[PDB]
RNA sequence: GAUAGAAAUUUUUAUCCUGACGCUAUAGAGAUAGUACCGUAAGGGAAAGAUGAAAGAAUAAAAUAAAAGUAAAAAAAAGCAAAGAUUACCCCUUCUACCUUUUGCAUAAUGGUUUAACCAGAAAAAAUCUAACAAAGAGAACUUUAGCUAGAUACCCCGAAACCAG
């Protein structure tokens, strides 16, 4: 049963594509550092001498040597210096992105709920055979609560595996639903998710960040 | 309710091979190349435009700038030690009240303006604290025990009308800062100072028994609590006989800035524990 | 595949060396000591005694605020002969 | 955000009123906000252009924009100029009636 | 790529290795501590805190001290911590006027000075401070001994202080 | 304008390698951690770049303020020549002013 | 005007604005009319008074004061006993 | 005036997880190399590689035969060299080369023999569009009488005589 108060007007159950857009653009370019430096005619080596006269040579009017216009010379504008990517979309953006990912994904039928997540082997043939069975698609995202009590059994079966991938509920976003054909949840994973993200409608702007104690905040 | 969900089963699966931004969202970038953006592109036509040397913003082209020739005439001058006070309406304290963000059955400060989020202080803007305006005098049906920094008679008058509290105090900008933010102030790892006393200019509005200060004398509060209620036509009630009168009597020393702690007292919250000093040269520091 | 470990932030008390000369120097500053106790204060391993200012500091500061916050009686003094003086 | 306290007189002085306890039958729902207001915004637009936004609303919104015509069709002489945004879930109008929409959904019961 | 340490550290950690590690103690705690010398020039105030006339406000004042210069010369007398000023300065004190560049120098004496540890006259190049700082200090002997290095600034004076100190110790 | 005669090596690069298969878990730490850690601590790259973004200007500026006294010579020359000019051509230099 | 800085690579601004115009917060400037100090024994009362009174800057110069002016000085300020506290708001503008 | 510009006071959790929405011989360091060469000297400072598993498979074999320039194959009245066409290449008819600068250029005003590889728009204060939440917004420090936050829209290249220091 659902653990939060479901509102009157909706009853439970047993899109917003620009958002989701917006989500998985920020998810690839935050994390982009350029590393693209090309020298200017400043940070060429040399080039600091007239190499004629300006009037009487009967040849074009030049400077330095290591100008733009030359063959050896620097680049006019080129990409200058490691350059950084860094912007961040705001909280509720990001909550309301997961929210509807988790809700296309389970409209679109590839949102698939299995309880406590045990397997009777370590073959990945196994998980291979049941996706299958069950026609999974390609690739399985399997989520679990935490990191330290995931059961040996399925990290032996899919830490060896390409399209099976098993991660904690901290580590689960847009990129990784939209990149895997169908998501696995597990029911406190469930629990867990549906308390982090419906606690955002009903709170404050943080004063300080929520890392410094609140008062009904951990 | 929501239909488009219905749809979605018909629809292929979503991907990053067909995410499109919002339609109008992102103006396409245009740059130099071409016949309709070439040979001159967007600079004009030689002179010093194209070359890119045009002189200053305020530069009129030799003639004297119109910003300065206009005479030097102070409208700013000491802004930034002018004293400001945020406002806070009655209709706004009636709101959150009647909304649940404050509530009157504990004394209402400033402490728990900011934690309603009625209120935000800036005390790096120079802001003093909190006024009183009497923009909801009529409306008004709360009882309420609230500690302002500056008030007006007619917020007052609505105020001792329902029964209330009004009292009026200065903080420093540190205490402020302590005020406002007691947690980022309690990770500072020390011991609360002492309350400062108001400046020069700041003496009579908290000394004077009209403005109900704080360092006023409470023998003169009652004859201006009904000078307030003959001028204004409104029976006096008798907070005595209420039963939430220790309520409405908590108050704070002028040395004091929170409800039940003192200077010098660090809070370890880590533990949830108190340390108080016992030398008697810091006792005598703290307590002056 | 498998997940990494997640990042966490550990609640440990964290102390530089001070005989390193690679530290930076807000690392070794009391109010690191004092920022360390309110954070965590028990396993800090600091005296509860250093949060509070010394004799020296205790006596300077008696001297600036003596110096430069007058009594309350000295400010209602000088009103009194300021209003005096503008009367 | 603490839940609104239970008074014994409605409206409140301060003109807040809760929704109903049960819900309307039209074909629309229209959420009330995180501070417990009705999603009824104003918004300025080159200076001159006035516009008042209907947020937080699931259901047909054509219905909902239907409704708004006829009930500012007797003020104006006239229907007034909408927007519907489905994908977002937002009826656009163009001036402020901001009142009297707060009013008319205070009686409507969202 | 850049350096792991800092190039201002590079003087500090050539201390830390080698011949320099094995130096006594108390001459590294001595050679560490950077202590300012006492103001000659340029004259202080006394107040951490003054009150702007202009702004009528409280504000906060420090005291810089003016570079001065000392030349090869000044190591082999005892100038009273002083030296030549190099600097700036505006003619008829008009700020609108012109900058000029300005070299101050102190008044120099030949002077023979008696050390009672020592037995002997040295035929001393010294300043009028420098005999201010001995006539305050109440002796010659008294003034090399109680003014630190900062306030000396002299290799000669060191070694006086040090061949002194040395013959009170043995 | 002579273009190759032969056909290249065609890459064949998988989809579902580590990284691209690990590319961006933890980038809802905070969101679903409890608060604890901010995505800015993720961002691998130098010391002035973590979790900042500016223009060139800025940039050489934060990186003269951060890293200035561990740089080369002839990089602290270059860099230091590079504010001037770009001091000069930001505020000196332009169209729109 | 220096547009990035070369310390904190902000925009800055220019005091000759600040130490003779005063910003509302409708975008309206006030500044006093020039020679009000200068020449009064030639001058009519009218001419003087007219000297004396206070004017509004029109659209070019205000943003061209708004343009020479940082973020700071745009932001709302609730001063004790202001006089122009009246005056910051704009009513009944029916454009 | 252009502009310059702090501090008091505050925030910053340890290790691994590091490689590349950087280049591929006019690009990337000048580099095959500070070497040849030019300079008395300080100094300036280059271009240059392409077979295969094996050339201990050179009566040696396999994939482009595509730039400007030539040859195969010199030219036949007449005209910015082309177009309308035509049974027909011309012959007929019709059009004052291209950029820049200008009031106005076929102008006898400037530039270019041609081909290949390079060579020149860069910033988000105010505003417009879109989205989130909205009397509040933002992952601290601020702005708020419909506003706060995020994103997208913006401002070139070469050229002196000169000045100072070593
Ligand atoms: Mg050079
Ligand atoms: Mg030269
Ligand atoms: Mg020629
Ligand atoms: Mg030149
Ligand atoms: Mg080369
Ligand atoms: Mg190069
Ligand atoms: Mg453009
Ligand atoms: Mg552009
Ligand atoms: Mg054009
Ligand atoms: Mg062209
Ligand atoms: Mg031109
Ligand atoms: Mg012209
Ligand atoms: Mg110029
Ligand atoms: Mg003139
Ligand atoms: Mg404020
Ligand atoms: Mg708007
Ligand atoms: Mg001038
Ligand atoms: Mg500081
Ligand atoms: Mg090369
Ligand atoms: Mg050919
Ligand atoms: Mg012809
Ligand atoms: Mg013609
Ligand atoms: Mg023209
Ligand atoms: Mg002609
Ligand atoms: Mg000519
Ligand atoms: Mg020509
Ligand atoms: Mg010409
Ligand atoms: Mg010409
Ligand atoms: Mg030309
Ligand atoms: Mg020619
Ligand atoms: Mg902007
Ligand atoms: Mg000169
Ligand atoms: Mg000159």
């Amino acid at each position: 049963k659902c653990e939060l108060p479901v509102p009157a007007h909706r009853r439970p159950v047993q899109p917003r594509l620009d958002i989701l857009h917006q989500v998985a653009i920020w998810q690839k370019n935050f994390k982009r550092i350029s590393y693209a430096k090309t020298k200017t005619r400043a940070e060429v080596r040399g080039g600091g001498r007239k190499p004629w006269v300006q009037k009487g040579s009967g040849r074009a009017r030049h400077g330095s040597i290591r100008s733009p216009i030359w063959r050896g010379g620097g680049v006019a504008h080129g990409p200058r210096g490691p350059t950084s990517y860094y912007y961040m979309l705001p909280m509720k953006v990001r909550v309301q992105g997961l929210k509807v990912a988790l809700t296309v994904k389970l409209a679109q039928d590839d949102l698939h709920i299995v309880d406590s997540l045990e397997l009777p082997t370590a073959d990945p043939q196994y998980l291979i055979e049941l996706a299958r069975y069950r026609r999974w698609g390609d690739s399985v995202l399997l989520v679990d609560l935490e990191h330290e009590d995931m059961p040996q059994n399925v990290v032996a079966a899919t830490s060896g595996l390409k399209t099976f991938n098993l991660v904690p509920a901290v580590g689960l976003n847009v990129h990784s639903m939209l990149k895997h054909q169908t998501l696995v949840l597990t029911l406190p994973t469930v629990a867990f998710l549906e308390e982090k993200l419906l606690w955002h409608n009903s709170r404050y702007t943080p004063l300080y960040p929520f890392r410094l104690p609140y008062c009904d905040f951990p | 309710g929501p239909r488009a969900l219905d749809l979605l089963r018909a629809l292929p699966r979503v991907s990053l091979a067909n995410l499109k931004p919002n339609p109008g969202s992102r103006k396409p970038e245009r740059r130099p190349r071409g016949r309709r953006r070439g040979r001159k592109c967007g600079r004009g036509h030689k002179g010093e435009r194209q070359r890119g040397t045009r002189p200053r913003l305020g530069f009129e082209g030799g003639q004297t700038p119109f910003y300065l020739r206009i005479p030097k005439y102070g409208f700013n001058e000491g802004h930034s030690f002018r004293h400001q006070y945020q406002p806070l309406s009655l209709n706004r304290l009636q709101y959150l009240i009647d909304l649940g963000r404050v509530d009157p059955t504990q004394p209402i400060d400033l402490t728990q303006l900011v934690n309603g989020r009625g209120v935000t202080i800036q005390p790096s803007k120079r802001d003093y604290g909190v006024q009183l305006v009497e923009e909801g005098a009529d409306t008004f049906k709360a009882k309420v025990n609230i500690e302002v920094q500056m008030a007006s008679e007619l917020a007052i008058a609505a105020i001792e009308k329902n029964g209330g509290v009004v009292t009026t105090a200065f903080y420093d900008p540190r205490s402020l800062e302590i005020l406002c933010k007691p947690v980022p102030f309690f990770l500072r790892g020390q011991p609360i100072p002492k309350r400062m006393l108001p400046p020069e200019a700041l003496v009579p509005y908290y000394t004077d028994a009209k403005n109900r200060g704080y360092l006023a004398d409470p023998a003169r509060f009652p004859e201006a609590r009904l000078e307030l209620a003959r001028k204004y036509g409104y029976v006096l009630p008798d907070i005595t006989k209420d039963e939430l009168f220790k309520m409405l009597s908590t108050r704070k020393d002028p040395r004091q800035i929170f409800f039940g702690l003192a200077p010098g007292w660090v809070v370890n919250m880590a533990d949830k524990k108190i340390l108080k000093p016992t030398d008697e040269n810091l006792l005598k520091y703290y307590s002056s | 595949y498998r997940a990494r470990p997640p990042p966490r932030r550990s609640q440990e008390p964290r102390w530089p060396d001070p005989d390193d000369p690679l530290t930076p120097r807000w690392q070794l500053s009391p109010r690191y000591a004092a920022k360390q106790f309110a954070r965590h204060g028990a396993a800090s391993g600091v005296a509860a005694g250093s949060l509070w200012p010394s004799q020296e500091q205790l006596r300077e500061l008696e001297a600036e605020e003596r110096e430069w916050y007058p009594s309350l009686a000295a400010m209602q003094e000088s009103l009194r002969v300021q209003q005096l003086a503008e009367e | 955000i603490p839940r609104p306290p239970k008074h014994e007189h409605y409206p409140t002085p301060s003109g807040w009123q809760p929704p109903r306890d049960p819900a309307p039958s039209l074909p629309y729902f229209v959420r009330r906000s995180r501070m417990h207001n009705i999603p009824v915004y104003r918004d300025i637009t080159h200076g001159n252009r006035q516009m008042t936004v209907i947020r937080k609303v699931e259901g047909d919104i054509w219905a909902l924009q239907k409704d708004v015509e006829d009930f500012l069709s007797p003020l104006l002489g006239k229907t007034p100029v909408t927007q519907v945004n489905e994908v977002t879930g937002t009826l656009r109008v163009k001036g402020y009636f901001d009142q009297q929409l707060k009013a008319w959904l205070l009686e409507k019961g969202f | 790529p850049l350096h792991k340490v800092p190039v201002g550290l590079w003087k500090q950690l050539r201390l830390w290795e080698g011949i320099y590690s094995r130096l006594p103690r108390h001459y590294l705690r001595s050679l560490e501590e950077a202590r300012t010398p006492t103001p000659v020039h340029y004259r202080p105030h006394g107040a951490k805190f003054k009150i702007n006339p202009k702004n009528w406000q409280r504000e906060r004042v420090e005291d810089v001290p003016i570079p001065v210069h000392y030349p090869p010369e000044s190591q082999l007398g005892l100038w009273g911590g002083e030296g030549w000023v190099l600097g700036h300065r505006y003619v008829n004190n008009d700020k609108l006027s012109k900058r000029v560049r300005k070299v101050w120098k102190p008044q120099l004496f030949q002077r023979e000075l008696y050390s009672e540890i020592l037995d002997k006259r040295f035929t001393v190049t010294v300043t009028m401070r420098t005999l201010d700082l001995i006539d305050q200090a109440c002796g010659f002997d008294f003034y090399i001994l109680k003014t630190p290095k900062e306030d000396l600034c002299s290799k000669f004076g060191m070694d006086l202080k040090r061949g002194m100190l040395l013959r009170l110790a043995r | 304008f002579h273009v190759r005669v032969t056909l290249p090596p065609r890459k064949v690069v998988d989809r579902w390698n580590e990284k691209r298969a690990m590319f961006g878990v933890y980038d809802n730490i905070g969101i679903l951690g409890n608060f604890e850690k901010h995505p800015k601590e993720l961002i691998k790259g130098p010391i002035w770049l973590r979790g900042w973004k500016g223009n060139e200007l800025q940039r050489c500026i934060r990186k003269k303020r951060m890293v200035g006294n561990r740089m080369f010579i002839d990089d602290l020359h270059n860099l230091n020549k590079r504010i001037s000019y770009l001091y000069k051509h930001f505020n000196r230099h332009g169209k729109y002013r | 005007v220096t547009y990035f800085s070369s310390r904190k690579g902000k925009r800055k601004t220019v005091k000759a604005v600040i130490y003779r115009f005063l910003r509302l917060h409708s975008g309206l400037w006030l500044r006093r009319k020039a020679g009000y100090k200068k020449k009064l024994w030639k001058k009519t009362a009218a001419r003087k008074r007219r000297l004396r009174e206070f004017v509004f800057c029109n659209k070019t110069q205000s943003k061209l004061l708004d343009k020479m002016t940082t973020s700071f000085w745009k932001r709302r300020n609730w001063y004790a006993d202001d006089p122009y506290q009246k005056y910051q708001d704009r009513t009944n503008l029916k454009v």
